[PDB]
RNA sequence: UUGUUUUCACUUUCUCCCCGCACUAAUGUGGGGAAAACUGGCUUUAUUUCUUCAAUUAUUUUUUUUGCUGAGGA
RNA sequence: UUGGAUAAGGUGCCUAAAUAUUCGCUCAUGAGAUCCCAUAAAAGGUGUUGGUUCAUAUGAACUAGCCCUGAAAAUGGAUGGCGCUAAAGCGGA
């Protein structure tokens, strides 16, 4: 009744063309409106076009009706069950630290560095050029040296 | 608009096949046929160590979901045509003036002379993968065969739009080569 | 305002209600001459 | 708008609606080159477009043809005929912005080596439903009557194999570049080091 | 809350009377449920119902109350059955449509832009009688019954709609519509 | 290097305008990176100069400039409006306006 | 009822509604202007001041743009000599706009001519 | 000739069992049943800076950055 | 005259302002596109989209949206032009 070995590598190579569903739990991103920004779960479908999302107590988001072209999926999705609220869906996003995982792959860590150099003072801004003016005067000299 | 709608297709014993963004690759004994279906938004799944392969459609209105099974046949069309070559067989009728038919360049390039009396040579020549040859048991038959079926059945409508009478009533002078019958090898 | 908020969701029930009975019976009468 | 000029890749965008963004652009004062103009796209098919252009050619001052509307069948002529139509030509500010656009038929010597550009709201793969028809602008100036169809195309590949050459000595470059970078960022003092690290360096 | 996404349909409850005469010493009074913009629209229907059904006019009238209904769950969603009557440009012709979303101005908004767009019905040919929740086991129409299943889920095939900051007029390298 | 600009660059577009009618009190402007409504109320009350060459010297210079200031935004795309102390001459339309980071 | 009938048949041309107290204030506030001079000489002035409030109306004790306030928003027993020394507002056009000036307000399409109840209110302050 | 009263039918599961037993869009699935009760709903207590305190209206009080204007001369 | 804010009408470019947002419909080998206004009918369609009433998810019969046929004229030609189909068309918000 089982699948012995096959599964746990073909079920895995399978390479599906389309991931990151529209399922209660996917983690969304909004990118238009008052909220555009700020992350999201959706937590259940009220159309093909609308969905509610609900942020939880966390990102900012409330709970709330988005139209679905408003929203950009992420990997991330959680196992929030079909009508959780929202209290339980900060107890979950909090247990599975979702949240933590999307804050440290290539979007997240680009949102992450993208705000804190649009919030860099004047002075760190040239504390950053100066920076970057010794590593090019060490790459110079490493450079040099090469040849 | 219904939100997904599926088709699944068996892969018979000796086939291979090769599924890259809606380009099929079908290989077998027969030779590869190739075929490109990226006129139609498809989410396209081959299973290939449980054969299979099933094509969905999400978000289909009807007009779209009526192409899931012509791509479904499609790809079944070439399993077959892959496995044992499609066969057209076509037989050419005359009333008085008997049609003489010519094979050359290897099977292929079908001459033929004498319609009507005529004494004009009207040659087609065979789309690719595909050969014309004599029947060996009845004699006014031809065989149209090979891999595709689209160029074997393209042939053989060649072959009889070749032959059209002309200028006269076509109920009664019924000579020409006809499709007699489809089938494999 | 615990008493305000029991009179209130008695009265919006009454007229839910209310709505819903004439539903019923436009939907009987409706079925009354179907036939 | 703010750069000396602009290399737009004309490849895959609609023809009207990169007609009206290079309007806009030119009229505000930038100056823009459009390259790959067989390649734009028209919505529709090609036999509706050529029954389009079949009229257009129908058209002529039948007292004299040479004053008539020139129809011209080069797309990098069709591109530009249809932007003046988008542009107030026939002022001086207007003769200025519509003199400020150069179009070509693949990529030419300069253009080829420099970034080109790309409109998002004018391409093809944003601007319409897959399972509609659209037509090549090329292939409808060959069936109106272009013929150099074909070596724009046998151009077209060895400037991409000149390209892909560029590319892998690119690519080798910047990995070398990332070496000697990431050797260095150990040979600065901790706390460049650290701002670095801070704001993505 | 967005306005760019709230739709400006609410729920009236109105109920209004005769003025009582010498002949009836106290008419029957009148209660309705009105989908409008606001409650000077509301209750102007409210009287085009009582003239067209009664033969009371709002100068023979008087309003007893006018009060906004708003949902108990505005996040819940629910399936709505609503009833309609509507005057093509050859005929008239009552028919049943379903919706679901978390309330019911919010169904009859959708209700008016289907009905708009299908069949190019004015909101002053639509007449609304009942709407009113059903239950999935007893939806009718297809494309809501598709939306009931166990688990839903699709991909997300919407082109993206970026804010206009971001809607950069020149771009670098060709996006991808795959995204995902 | 040499010659800090701590200024952002502008473009004079046409007029203060509607169709086949001008109003040549205002002069509409284009600002380098702004795209929004919002953005573009950003810089409102800034000094604008107009910097433009001449053919002969005038005070011993061949330079000189149109003073204005950003008066309020225009439509919803981050153009502005800017009035000057004399109107910016058609012959303008499209050359670089500086929208100074003063007041 | 003579009033009413008198709006009637000038429906299609305005739009009314009940002014509410706040707004009956902003408007004799900030354009409250007031017919002084002698009886058909009138001379539009600007309240600016309670002194000729007080020589026109003080007869019937309406000393003060209070009391003008009170007599409008409340159909007091001068509201004829005060309605009257007042002379008709000029206001703004809407900040927003309006939706269609051919279209009645109830219509189902957008519309602003007619009563509008309460609603005058909103469209007042834009107009102010 | 209105009320009032009653019956079942309404939920989640990343649970168990059976059949297809890998059949799915699926990291699962279709059909038929059992289970509690995480989820969801309700009641009591304490709290609202863990979190919520909304929206509309009436009635009030401020605030950021800013454009244009300066009649008169008691 | 200087500012402000609007009407009618518009906001892809010509052309100041939305390639705005949100929901449907439409594919036209002569699409359609602002009252007056710059023509179109009877009659049809197994195009597609919703409704209605009968038939053990099947078959019918109606209905009405958009599309198609019906639809031929003389210099070369006009939704004003360009063009537009994930509309820049049609009905709303």
């Amino acid at each position: 009744v089982e699948l012995t070995e096959e599964e746990k590598l073909y079920i895995s190579k399978k390479n599906l063309l389309f991931k990151r569903f529209v399922e209660p739990g996917r983690l969304c991103l909004i990118e238009y409106g008052p909220y555009a920004g700020k992350l999201c779960f959706i937590v259940d479908i009220v159309t093909i076009t609308r969905v509610i999302v609900d942020g939880a107590f966390i990102t900012g988001v409330p709970r709330m009706v988005i139209p679905l072209k408003r929203l950009k999926l992420l990997k991330e999705r959680i196992k929030i069950n079909k009508n959780c609220k929202s209290g339980f869906l900060r107890k979950t996003v909090n247990s599975t630290k979702v949240l933590e995982e999307f804050n440290n792959s290539k979007l997240g860590k680009k949102m992450i560095i993208k705000k804190k150099r649009d919030e860099a003072t004047d002075f760190e801004r040239f504390q950053v050029y100066f920076a970057k003016r010794e590593l090019k005067k060490k790459m110079t000299t490493i450079k040099n040296k090469k040849n | 608009k219904t939100i997904v709608s599926t088709q699944k297709v068996l892969i018979p014993e000796g086939v291979k096949v090769a599924i890259n963004a809606r380009k099929v690759t079908v290989s077998g004994k027969y030779g590869t046929l190739r075929r490109s279906f990226r006129h139609l938004p498809i989410d396209i799944r081959l299973n290939k160590l449980k054969k299979y392969i099933k094509v969905v459609m999400w978000f289909g209105v009807p007009d779209s979901l009526a192409c899931i099974r012509t791509v479904c046949t499609h790809l079944k069309n070439m399993f077959t045509g892959v496995t044992k070559k499609f066969l057209y067989k076509m037989r050419l009728v005359h009333a008085h003036f008997p049609i003489n038919s010519n094979i050359v360049d290897n099977n292929t390039r079908i001459e033929i002379r004498n319609y009507l009396g005529e004494k004009s040579v009207r040659f087609v020549k065979a789309l690719p993968g595909v050969v014309i040859e004599k029947s060996p048991n009845v004699k006014d038959e031809i065989y149209v065969s090979g891999a595709d079926i689209e160029n074997v059945s393209l042939t053989a409508a060649l072959i009889h739009q070749s032959v059209l009478c002309r200028n006269k009533d076509i109920r009664k002078f019924l000579d020409g080569i006809y499709v007699s019958e489809v089938t494999t090898v | 305002k615990q008493i305000q908020k029991k009179e209130l969701q008695k009265i919006n029930h009454d007229y839910y209600k209310g709505v819903a009975k004439a539903v019923k019976k436009k939907k009987k009468r409706e079925e009354k001459k179907a036939k | 708008m703010y750069k000396k000029e602009y290399v737009i890749d004309c490849k895959g965008h609609l023809l009207g609606r990169l007609a009206s963004l290079i309007a806009k652009e030119l009229l505000n004062g930038q100056r823009i080159v459009a390259v790959r103009c067989e390649d734009i796209n028209i919505s529709g098919s090609l036999y509706r477009n050529k029954l389009k252009y079949q009229e257009f050619l129908r058209l002529r001052t039948n007292t004299n043809p040479k004053k008539g509307p020139l129809h011209l069948r080069e797309p990098s002529k069709i591109l530009w005929r249809c932007v003046r139509g988008m542009l107030p030509h026939k002022t001086y500010k207007g003769q200025l912005a519509l003199k400020k656009l150069k179009v070509c038929v693949g990529m030419p010597y300069p253009y080829d080596k420099k970034k080109k550009y790309v409109l998002p709201s004018a391409l093809r793969a944003f601007r319409l439903k897959k399972h509609r028809r659209y037509c090549r602008l090329g292939t409808l100036s060959s069936r109106v009557g272009w013929n150099y169809d074909t070596l724009v195309k046998k151009n077209e590949v060895l400037r991409k194999q000149v390209s892909k050459a560029y590319y892998k000595k690119k690519v080798n470059n910047l990995n070398e570049k990332k070496e000697i970078k990431t050797e260095a960022l150990n040979l600065i003092n901790p706390e460049q080091r650290q701002v670095l690290e801070n704001f993505g360096y | 809350i967005d306005n760019s996404l709230n739709t400006n349909i609410h729920q009236y409850h109105i109920v209004g009377r005769a003025i009582p005469t010498a002949k009836d010493k106290n008419p029957n009074v009148y209660r309705m449920c009105i989908f409008a913009k606001n409650d000077t629209n509301a209750k102007s229907r409210f009287w085009y119902f009582m003239k067209k059904i009664n033969k009371l006019k709002k100068s023979n009238g008087e309003l007893l109350a006018c009060e906004q209904i708003k949902e108990r769950f505005p996040l819940r969603v629910k399936n709505y059955g609503v009833l309609l009557r509507y005057d093509s440009r050859t005929g008239t012709h009552n028919m049943y449509k379903e919706f679901r979303d978390t309330t019911k101005e919010g169904a009859i908004a959708q209700l008016y832009s289907e009905m708009a767009g299908r069949h190019r019905a004015r909101a002053s040919s639509i007449n609304i009688i009942r709407i009113s929740e059903i239950s999935s086991s007893l939806v009718r129409r297809p494309h809501i019954k598709q939306l009931l299943k166990r688990r839903l889920r699709f991909p997300a095939l919407h082109l993206p709609t970026l804010q206009k900051e971001y809607r950069k007029k020149f771009a670098s390298k060709r996006p991808s519509t795959y995204r995902m | 290097l040499q010659a800090v600009r701590l200024y952002e660059k502008g473009v004079i577009l046409g007029y203060k305008r509607s169709q086949r009618n001008q109003d040549p009190n205002f002069t509409l402007i284009s600002i380098k990176n702004v795209n929004t409504k919002k953005h573009a109320q950003f810089y409102v009350g800034k000094r604008v100069a107009y910097v433009y060459r001449t053919t002969k010297h005038h005070d011993g210079v061949k330079i000189k400039c149109i003073w204005g200031k950003v008066c309020r935004t225009h439509g919803n795309s981050g153009v502005i409006r800017a009035k000057f102390k004399t109107h910016i001459p058609p012959k303008a339309f499209g050359d670089r306006v500086r929208i100074l980071m003063y007041p | 009822k003579a009033t009413k009938e008198m709006l009637k048949i000038v429906e299609p041309y305005v739009t009314y509604g009940y002014p509410t107290l706040s707004t009956v204030r902003k408007l004799l506030y900030k354009r409250g202007y007031v017919r002084v001079g002698k009886v058909r000489r009138y001379a539009r002035k600007k309240i600016q001041d309670n002194a000729d409030i007080s020589k026109h109306l003080g007869k019937y004790n309406v000393h003060g743009i209070e009391d003008m306030v009170y007599q409008l928003y409340t159909c007091g027993p001068v509201f004829k000599k005060v309605n009257n020394f007042l002379w008709a507002f000029k206001l703004k056009p809407p900040r927003k706009g309006f939706k269609a000036k051919r279209h009645a307000f109830n219509e189902p399409r957008p519309g602003d001519w007619g009563n509008r109840e309460a609603h005058i209110n909103e469209l007042i302050n834009r107009m102010i």
